[PDB]
């Protein structure tokens, strides 16, 4: 199989489905980490590395910022090189 | 109530009178939490949707003559390649998973954020069957009625298919050529000490 | 020294002072008992922890209650 | 609003813009303790300044026809022993460097032995230092570029942008990963 | 150069097993007596 | 297999019923360092049916005590 | 007052020797300590596990050490299948000729000891071939037990200390554990597999002088980037490969050929290579699950929240869970006590049966050895997984905060699990027992066809299920029409099959009514020893007999002789207790092993199934039987070799013996005799010069009772060192 094609493919996909599907769903859940509240309550240097001290916007209209860009676009090579690995076992010799 | 699943019982309080196909059975009392009958009766229905699909899917191949519902897919295995209603597709397996992936994901997706409905109407019943919301109370038992036979029926494709081997009509014409020695006491497997 | 503690359950029996072979415990007036009394334990420096006064407490459960803590010459019993 | 590394990204409280380069990229943030900050910031510097030094060592030494490839100096043989030269270098560099600490805990800048801001042509101001930490950073990053491409490539810096230049869609990071066992084979 | 010497054992297996514990010993034993000021 | 559980429940069936006889009694203590000899004797012949016994106390809740009438520690 | 010790003010002002065996004790219960804060509580912890992992490096790096210095790895390489491995050199100066010449073996310089711990098979597999490359690496674990030490000390300082909060972060340790610490680790191992220790089964040397010019594989990343990853597993090592050597070698570094190496009988290193890298995937993938200061990721206390069944089946459900579990470190000590006590059983039972380096399987002894040993380490593991658990109900469990969560119901029915507990260890005892004595009678006797031998159908079931054809149960992998045999056909069954089925080797060894005795007599042990545990656990908060039991601590004597007397009523006393249990649980397990094996070695596999079923054959054709060379090490006519494992064995009956002095005979017997040793030295002209400084008394209850568990303890292990290691080295080493 053409690894551009398979590759980019899929990523479009999950990238896709990720921005206009469960985007919505996908935020919801994440506001349930909300009601159990934040993890500390400090002014530490080592309290400081639990804060969300760099809040990612982004100017797409649904807020899809780069963290989401990173775990949708992962899942899709992930799933991209899982295709091609498996049609490369066909017609292999003492495989 | 639309009946009683076992006449003489009492029907359960927790199914309220009104639901759709209420025969008052739940011996093991499932639905007794409000919460959860409420994910219940929108699985029967879905559950029985997919049956109804599925049983008419798989009697109309090999009706048509084009196999049974079990060889289907061999194509993607052997090496062939896919045919519908014996017009060749140009799909293979690893193509076919992208399409239905991303459109399932698509629909399902979006049902899935109108949290519960099972009755959407609107554009999903475009000649207006049900727009009355007042006579849909038969409908609505027919659709459940239908839903709940096609689910059994696709229970018997597999269980009669694992024990067996052959498709659904071929043996449906093995019973009625020998109606007494050729049922589920004769399989040799249904029964251990027949 | 160990920790002995004389709860509100007791009816002055008595049984737990005369039971104690230090002299550790002692009876005072009291008015929550018909015996009008109650035990007292002003002397554990020198309780050994025998618990021979929980042994002798009637009541269930006990009103006198030994908790064996930091030793010492006295509680550790020894005569060198 | 200076510019930030991200479009229409607020740059974190704990980035002030007080420092120099400061384009408000601390996505990990790493430096939150005012007290190691001030550290990282030192340690940015000097390792950009041994970065800078390095760069132009490599391409100076392959620039001037130095053989072999920098990443065998070593293994060639000069006028001093191999084992003379490490002695020399450790208690040389151990005085430097502990003399660079010391200057560094008194006044918090940086300078050289016992002049602390070591500026003695007086060229400094607030453009100079951003311009040491820009120019300081690409160093940084060209020197990791020589080794990755010392890895794939086998091809000194100068060799390779050559390679490109000559034939750019032909020679890339795509034909060198696909074809290890040919360069390595040569 | 990471060989030891042939002798190494002569000596260590005795400063270890009969020197050392002598002075450990007379350590713990005189850290433990000691009194607080 | 079904042969020994016949005989384990019908030696075990026998003594609780025994056991719950004698609880009756002025004292129950006294009736079980020295047995009483005629009651086991009775409790002995009809105990041949326990299974039969033992499931219909099951079913009309007989069987087993109350967890509000049983002693437990504090937790 | 006494300085010592100086992290309780209570012990330091006791006149008496109970100061100095306590101070010892405590020394490590850091809750307990004077002014101990959480924080302080954290950070002393921290520190220790620095001290504690760099111990392990050191230890690893001596064993590299004195390999290479004083053994004959160079030589053993070379033949590993008739040398002897040497773990060190003995310089012994009471040592007499005869001694000297006795221990002289493997062409060594002078008098060394055999190793059975594994590590040349298992250095040898990894690819380290010569001395120097054993120097290299002890030096380089010398350093890095330095850098952990210095780290331990460096994070003690003023500006290093992490804070309470830091500790207490779960889901960013979560996250980096699976990914860093198990995932990046597993994928590094791939690189040394792929990059070294492949090519040098293969002849070719690989070092750190060479592999950056060496290809793994012909096609270097082509098929990688490609997705070609099937290029990776072809031409693999053919069946007449020597390992080592160049001839009879293939290409491939990812297969999944599934069975046994045909000569060093030991798993593929192809295998091995890819096992590493498919974990890897894994884990870096699992480690990116939880919320960090990115935005995304769970939320442990939400999932916990959640799963709460709607019928009220569990009540409040896992509720408050995550503050019970990330508030108390014994509830956390306990979970990471018993999901590793559980996987070191995993190893023993996995790496006996699949052995994974080369020529482990030839080494007898080494193989005994490694079963016994980590099977006793993980029973000891086991019983600390409870200890902890019982811990943390007196000291951190708080009712109030887990009302109605799944934690607080268990307290709810004790009695219910306890009883039922009670309940299977009577019922396995009693018929197990039973049935061995009913064998014992039938063969004293003389008619062995009259006991009971109940065939293991269900555990033979199983073994058809895997392609064991013997039973003819034609199932599953066993049948060849099943779909599970077609589909592995083309992938490892080739090589599992044909492993499976070779009855030389330990992977799924036919069993019979033999095995059926032995095995629910294991059950009994773990029922039993659980019953123990969980009974001191459940019970440690208080009981009828004594309903404020949590007031005293985990480990007190007793309440007294009141109330009809209270000794080992506390939850130290019900784990003491138990560890005997463990031992006796732990000592059946690693005789069956033992024997079955030896049957195996010898190849008359038929002793064991005859003689095993009743309990005179064990003592008999065993214990007995097996004991003859080991007490023959030194004789009135001289001795050999075998003359240090006959000394340790009398060294731990003895040792075993002296604990029963300490279990047997209880402290008031011991203090009225030491009051006369005190009036006999203050009479004694010059001697009473001479003075103590701390009074003599005798031990505490809770102190005989560990020491008399210690001697137990360790007489039971080195009794049964001695006899496993001599038994089966004279045998055939
Ligand atoms: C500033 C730090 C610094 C860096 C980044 C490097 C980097 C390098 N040196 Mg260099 N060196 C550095 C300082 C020094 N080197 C040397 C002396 C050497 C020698 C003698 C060699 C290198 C070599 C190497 C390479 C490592 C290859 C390998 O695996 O061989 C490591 C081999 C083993 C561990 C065995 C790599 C290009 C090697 C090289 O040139 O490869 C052809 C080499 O042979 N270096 C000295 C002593 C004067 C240094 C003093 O600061
Ligand atoms: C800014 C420095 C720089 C420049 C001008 C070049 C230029 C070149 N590189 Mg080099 N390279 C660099 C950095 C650079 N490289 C770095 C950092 C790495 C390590 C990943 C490499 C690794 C590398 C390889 C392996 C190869 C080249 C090759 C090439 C040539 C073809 C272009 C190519 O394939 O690039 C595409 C691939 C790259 C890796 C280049 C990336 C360059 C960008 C600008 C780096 C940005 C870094 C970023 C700011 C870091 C953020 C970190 C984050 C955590 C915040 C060309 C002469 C090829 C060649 O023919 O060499 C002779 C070749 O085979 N480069
Ligand atoms: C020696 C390396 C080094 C160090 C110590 C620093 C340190 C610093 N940088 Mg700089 N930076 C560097 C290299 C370094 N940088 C390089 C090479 C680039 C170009 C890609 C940049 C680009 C950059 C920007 C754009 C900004 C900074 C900023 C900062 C400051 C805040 C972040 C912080 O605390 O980082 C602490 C960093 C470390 C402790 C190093 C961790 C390295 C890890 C372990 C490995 C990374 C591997 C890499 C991704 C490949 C701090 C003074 C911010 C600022 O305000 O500066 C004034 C800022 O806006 N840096
Ligand atoms: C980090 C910086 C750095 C380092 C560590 C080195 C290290 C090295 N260089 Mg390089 N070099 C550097 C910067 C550096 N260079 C710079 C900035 C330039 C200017 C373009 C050069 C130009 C250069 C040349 C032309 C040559 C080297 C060579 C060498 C090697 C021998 C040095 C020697 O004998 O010096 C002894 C001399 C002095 C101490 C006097 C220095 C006077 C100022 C050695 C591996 C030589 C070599 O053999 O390379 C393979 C070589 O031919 N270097
Ligand atoms: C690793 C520990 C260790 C070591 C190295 C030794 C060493 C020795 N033991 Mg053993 N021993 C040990 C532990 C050890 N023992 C333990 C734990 C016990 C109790 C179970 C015993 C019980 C024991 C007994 C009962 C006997 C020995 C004896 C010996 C000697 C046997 C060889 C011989 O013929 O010596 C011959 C010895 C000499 C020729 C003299 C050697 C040097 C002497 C002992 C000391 C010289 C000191 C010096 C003049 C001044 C101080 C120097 C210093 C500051 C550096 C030898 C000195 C035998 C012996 O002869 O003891 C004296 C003996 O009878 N040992
Ligand atoms: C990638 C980052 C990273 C890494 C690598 C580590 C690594 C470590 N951390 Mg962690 N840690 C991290 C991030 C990280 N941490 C972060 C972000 C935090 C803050 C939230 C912490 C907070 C933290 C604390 C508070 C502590 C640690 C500790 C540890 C150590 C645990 C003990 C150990 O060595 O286990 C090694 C374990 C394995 C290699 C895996 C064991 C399980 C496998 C399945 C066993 C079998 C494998 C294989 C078959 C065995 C082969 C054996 C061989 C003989 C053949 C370890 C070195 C503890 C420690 O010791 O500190 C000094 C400790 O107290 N960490
Ligand atoms: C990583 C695991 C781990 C950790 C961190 C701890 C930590 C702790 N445990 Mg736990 N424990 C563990 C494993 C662990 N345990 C295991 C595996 C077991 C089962 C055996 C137990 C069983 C256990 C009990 C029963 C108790 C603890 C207690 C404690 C606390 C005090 C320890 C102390 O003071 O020791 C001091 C150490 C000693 C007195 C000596 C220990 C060595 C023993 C006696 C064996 C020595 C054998 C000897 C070397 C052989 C010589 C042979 C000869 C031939 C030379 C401390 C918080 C105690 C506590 O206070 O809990 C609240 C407590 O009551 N633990
Ligand atoms: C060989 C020694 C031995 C034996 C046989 C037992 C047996 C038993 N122990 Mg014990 N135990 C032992 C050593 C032993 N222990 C040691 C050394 C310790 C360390 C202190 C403990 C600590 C310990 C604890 C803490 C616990 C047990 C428990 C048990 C029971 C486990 C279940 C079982 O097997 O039921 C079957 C019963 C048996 C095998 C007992 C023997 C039955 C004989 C053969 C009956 C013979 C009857 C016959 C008619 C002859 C009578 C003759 C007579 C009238 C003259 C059982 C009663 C557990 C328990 O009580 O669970 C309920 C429990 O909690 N043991
Ligand atoms: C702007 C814009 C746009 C566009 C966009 C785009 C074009 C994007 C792209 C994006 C992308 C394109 C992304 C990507 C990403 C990626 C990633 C994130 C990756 C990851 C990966 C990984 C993680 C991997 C891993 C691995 C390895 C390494 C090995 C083997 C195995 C595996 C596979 C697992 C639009 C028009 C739409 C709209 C408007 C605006
Ligand atoms: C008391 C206490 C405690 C403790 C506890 C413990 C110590 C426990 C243990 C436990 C244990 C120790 C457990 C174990 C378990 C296990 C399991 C549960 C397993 C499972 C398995 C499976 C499921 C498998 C499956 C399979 C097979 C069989 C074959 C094929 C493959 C598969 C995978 C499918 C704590 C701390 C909590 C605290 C509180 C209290
Ligand atoms: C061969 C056939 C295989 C079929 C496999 C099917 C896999 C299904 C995976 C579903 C993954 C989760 O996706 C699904 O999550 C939620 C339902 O659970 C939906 O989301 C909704 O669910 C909640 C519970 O009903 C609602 O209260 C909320 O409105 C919303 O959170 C998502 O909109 C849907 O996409």
């Amino acid at each position: 199989l053409d690894p551009q094609i398979v590759i980019s493919g899929s990523t479009a996909a999950f990238l896709a489905i990720g921005r206009f599907v469960f985007l919505g769903y996908q935020r919801r859940e994440a506001n349930f980490d909300s009601t159990v509240g934040p993890k500390t309550t400090g002014a530490t240097y080592f309290d400081d590395l639990q804060k969300n001290s760099t809040i990612f916007a982004t100017n797409d209209p649904a807020g899809f910022n780069i963290i989401d860009v990173a775990g949708w676009g992962a899942l899709g090579h992930a799933v991209g090189f899982a295709v091609l690995a498996i049609n490369s076992l066909q017609g292999a010799n003492l495989s | 109530k639309a009946g009683n699943w076992l006449p003489g019982s009492d029907a359960p309080a927790w199914l309220p009178d009104d639901l759709p196909g209420n025969y008052g059975f739940d011996p093991l009392s499932l639905g007794k939490e409000p919460a959860s009958l409420k994910r219940f009766t929108e699985s029967e229905v879905i559950h029985g949707r997919w049956a109804m699909l599925g049983v008419a899917g798989s009697l109309a191949v090999e009706l048509l003559g084009y196999g049974n519902w079990y060889d289907a897919p061999l194509w993607a295995v052997n090496g062939g390649k896919a045919t519908w209603f014996g017009i060749e597709v140009p799909f293979d397996l690893n193509a076919l998973l992208a399409f239905e992936f991303v459109a399932m994901a698509a629909a399902e997706g979006q049902r899935g954020d109108a949290g519960g409905v099972v009755y959407p109407g609107g554009a999903f019943d475009p000649l207006g069957f049900a727009k009355d919301s007042s006579k849909s109370g038969e409908l609505k038992l027919k659709e459940i009625k239908n839903g709940r036979l096609a689910m059994v029926a696709f229970l018997g494709f597999v269980a009669q298919h694992a024990a067996t081997g052959k498709g659904p009509i071929a043996a449906l014409g093995e019973h009625l050529a020998n109606p007494w020695g050729a049922n589920f006491a004769t399989n040799g497997i249904s029964v251990p000490f027949f | 020294a160990h920790i002995v503690k004389i709860y509100d359950t007791c009816i002055g029996c008595t049984q737990c002072v005369r039971a104690c072979p230090l002299d550790v415990l002692e009876m005072v007036p009291w008015d929550g008992c018909k015996a009008s009394q109650m035990a007292s334990a002003p002397r554990t420096e020198d309780c050994v922890g025998c618990k021979r006064c929980e042994t002798a407490c009637p009541t269930d459960f006990l009103s006198v209650r030994v908790y064996l803590g930091s030793e010492s010459t006295r509680s550790m019993g020894l005569s060198y | 609003a200076r510019p930030t590394w991200l479009p229409g990204l607020n740059p974190p409280a704990h980035l002030k813009g007080a420092l120099a380069g400061d384009n408000g990229f601390d996505p990990l943030g790493l430096g939150q303790d005012e007290g190691r900050l001030k550290w990282y910031a030192e340690a940015e510097k000097t390792n950009g300044r041994w970065a800078m030094m390095a760069v132009a060592g490599i391409l100076g030494q392959e620039l001037l026809g130095v053989t072999p490839a920098w990443w065998e100096a070593g293994a060639k043989e000069y006028d001093i022993p191999a084992q003379a030269l490490t002695p020399i270098e450790f208690i040389v560099m151990g005085f430097l460097e502990i003399k660079r600490y010391q200057g560094f805990k008194q006044t918090g800048t940086s300078g050289f032995i016992n002049s602390f801001p070591f500026d003695p042509a007086g060229m400094n101001s607030p453009s100079m230092a951003t311009k040491e930490v820009k120019n300081g950073r690409l160093a940084m990053v060209a020197f990791i570029g020589f080794c990755v491409q010392a890895l794939a490539t086998r091809t000194q810096p100068i060799e390779g942008l050559t390679a490109h230049l000559a034939d750019p869609f032909g020679k890339n990071i795509t034909y060198y990963l696909t074809h290890l066992p040919e360069t390595l084979g040569s | 150069p990471f060989v030891p010497p042939s002798w190494a054992p002569s000596v260590f297996v005795p400063l270890t097993g009969l020197v050392l514990p002598a002075i450990a010993m007379a350590t713990l034993f005189v850290y433990i007596e000691k009194e607080a000021p | 297999t079904f042969g020994f559980l016949y005989v384990a429940g019908y030696i075990g069936y026998v003594g609780r019923q025994y056991l719950i006889a004698v609880k009756g009694e002025a004292k129950p203590t006294d009736k079980e360092i020295i047995i009483d000899v005629p009651l086991a004797t009775k409790l002995a012949w009809q105990g041949a049916g326990w299974p039969l016994a033992a499931v219909q106390e099951l079913q009309r809740g007989t069987l087993l005590e109350k967890e509000e009438n049983i002693t437990v520690s504090p937790r | 007052t006494k300085l010592f010790p100086k992290f309780s003010q209570g012990l330091a002002q006791d006149p008496t020797t109970r100061r100095i065996w306590y101070g010892l004790a405590m020394a490590h219960d850091f809750e307990s300590h004077d002014g101990m804060t959480e924080e302080n509580l954290y950070q002393k912890i921290f520190a220790s596990h620095f001290g504690q992992l760099s111990i392990i490096f050191l230890w690893t790096s001596g064993n590299l050490f004195h390999v290479a210095w004083q053994g004959n790895f160079e030589q053993w390489v070379t033949d590993p299948v008739h040398i002897r491995p040497i773990a060190h050199a003995i310089w012994d100066p009471h040592f007499g000729q005869p001694a000297v010449e006795a221990f002289t073996r493997g062409g060594a310089s002078g008098p060394v000891n055999i190793s059975t711990s594994g590590v040349y098979q298992w250095w040898y597999t990894i690819g380290m071939r010569t001395n120097q490359d054993l120097y290299v690496g002890s030096v380089f674990l010398a350093l890095v037990s330095a850098i952990f030490l210095f780290a331990g000390w460096l994070h003690l300082q003023p500006n290093f200390q992490p804070s309470l909060s830091w500790f207490k972060d779960a889901e960013s340790r979560l996250n980096h554990h699976l990914s860093g610490l198990f995932g990046v680790s597993s994928l590094a191992w791939t690189g040394h597999l792929v990059h070294v220790a492949i090519p040098e089964s293969r002849g070719q040397h690989v070092g750190w002088d060479n592999f950056l010019s060496v290809l793994p594989h012909p096609q270097g990343l082509t098929p990688f980037f490609t997705g070609n990853w099937a290029a990776y597993a072809q031409s693999p090592d053919t069946a007449s490969h020597v390992f080592g050597t160049a001839q009879g070698s293939g290409q491939a570094i990812l297969t999944f050929l599934g069975g046994f190496h045909p000569q060093t009988q030991s798993l593929w290193l192809t295998d091995m290579a890819h096992h590493h890298l498919a974990i890897a995937v894994i884990f870096i993938v699992a480690g990116h699950m939880y919320r960090t200061n990115f935005g995304i990721g769970h939320r442990m206390q939400a999932i916990l929240e959640a799963h709460t069944p709607p019928s009220g089946s569990l009540g409040a459900g896992h509720k408050g869970l995550f503050d019970t579990v990330n508030n108390s470190l014994h509830f956390q000590l306990g979970l990471a006590l018993a999901s590793v006590g559980t996987i070191t059983s995993l190893v023993a039972q996995h790496m006996y049966s699949l052995p994974p380096y080369a020529f482990q399987a030839i080494d007898f002894t080494t193989q005994a050895a490694l079963y016994t040993h980590h099977q006793y380490i993980a029973g000891f593991i086991m019983c600390g997984a409870f200890a902890h658990g019982a811990i943390f109900f007196i000291r951190d469990y708080d009712p109030e905060q887990n009302k109605g969560n799944v934690l607080a119901r268990m307290l709810d029915h004790k009695e219910a699990l306890i009883s039922h507990l009670s309940w299977v260890s009577l019922f396995l005892g009693f018929h197990t027992l039973g049935l061995y004595v009913h064998n014992d009678v039938m063969q004293a006797f003389g008619t062995p066809e009259k006991q009971i031998l109940i065939e293991p159908v269900f555990a033979q079931w199983i073994q058809a299920a895997h392609g064991k054809a013997l039973y003819g149960f034609d199932f599953l992998l066993s049948s060849k029409t099943s779909a599970a045999f077609a589909n592995g056909q083309s992938l490892w069954l080739p090589g599992w099959l044909d492993a499976i089925n070779n009855n030389q080797n330990s992977l799924f060894l036919t069993i019979g009514p033999g095995d059926f005795l032995v095995h629910h007599a294991i059950a009994l042990g773990l029922h039993t020893t659980t019953l123990i545990l969980v009974k001191g656990a459940l019970d440690a908060r208080g009981s009828k007999l004594m309903p404020d039991k949590k007031d005293f601590g985990y480990s007190f004597p007793c309440d007294g002789p009141g109330r009809g007397g209270t000794c080992d009523i506390s939850a130290y006393d019900a784990f003491y207790l138990a560890v005997f249990w463990m031992l006796n649980t732990i000592g059946w397990v690693t005789f069956y092993w033992h024997w079955k094996h030896l049957t195996l070695w010898q190849g008359n596999v038929a002793q064991f199934d005859e003689s095993s079923t009743y309990l005179m054959g064990w003592l008999r054709d065993y214990l007995w039987l097996n004991s003859s060379q080991l007490i023959n090490g030194y004789n009135p006519f001289g001795m050999n070799s075998l003359s240090v494992w006959a000394w340790t064995f009398l060294f731990g009956h003895l040792i075993y013996a002296t604990g029963f002095m300490f279990l047997i005979s209880w402290r008031g017997y011991w203090q009225e005799l030491i009051e006369t040793l005190v009036w006999a030295h203050e009479k004694t002209p010059l001697a009473n010069l001479v003075y103590w400084k701390d009074k003599p008394v005798a031990l505490s209850i809770v102190q005989a009772r560990l020491v008399g568990l210690a001697h137990f303890s360790v007489g039971y292990i080195f009794t049964y060192a001695a006899f496993l290691i001599a038994s089966t080295s004279g045998r055939f080493g």
